């Protein structure tokens, strides 16, 4: 039953570093997003300086 | 690092703007204020009639 | 011109640093009542269970 209870233990402690690594992916993907959207308007400017 | 490049490119766009219209502006001023360069007059109202 | 461009001056750099420091969870808004949007992580099942 020690045995059980401290394998038990070590289950639980892996589940919490898969939330970590969905963490940075949601991150890395709103980045993304950001950086295509701070593209846009360096475009937008770049426009306007050729003007 | 993208971010970084993006970062660079709109500081260096944002300058080019700066150093754009101070350029442009400079093509405005009147000759008495500006130093000897030879400022031949570029605009009908810089010209003493 | 000279004044609005140093506003901007490094705005993609300030944003990133700031958002580096949110917890993602905390946006994540849910309504009990139809009305009120609480943050998901202020509902007690969750201040109790969630990691």
């Amino acid at each position: 039953q020690e045995q059980i209870q401290t394998a038990e233990r070590e289950i639980v402690g892996q589940d919490l570093n898969c939330e970590r690594a969905q963490d940075l992916c949601r991150r890395s993907l709103l980045l993304r997003a950001f950086n295509k959207k701070r593209e846009e308007e360096c475009e937008a400017l770049c426009q306007s300086n050729k003007k | 690092h993208l971010l970084r490049v993006t970062n660079k490119k709109l500081n260096h766009e944002l300058q080019s703007i700066v150093n754009g219209v101070q350029t442009l502006m400079s093509f405005f001023s009147t000759p008495e204020t500006a130093c000897e360069l030879s400022s031949q007059p570029i605009f009908l109202s810089q010209l003493l009639l | 011109i000279i004044q609005e461009s140093q506003r901007l001056q490094d705005s993609i750099q300030k944003e990133v640093k700031h958002f580096s420091a949110i917890c993602l969870p905390a946006l994540l808004k849910v309504s009990t009542d139809g009305f009120n949007l609480l943050p998901s992580r202020e509902l007690s099942i969750n201040r109790m269970s969630n990691t």
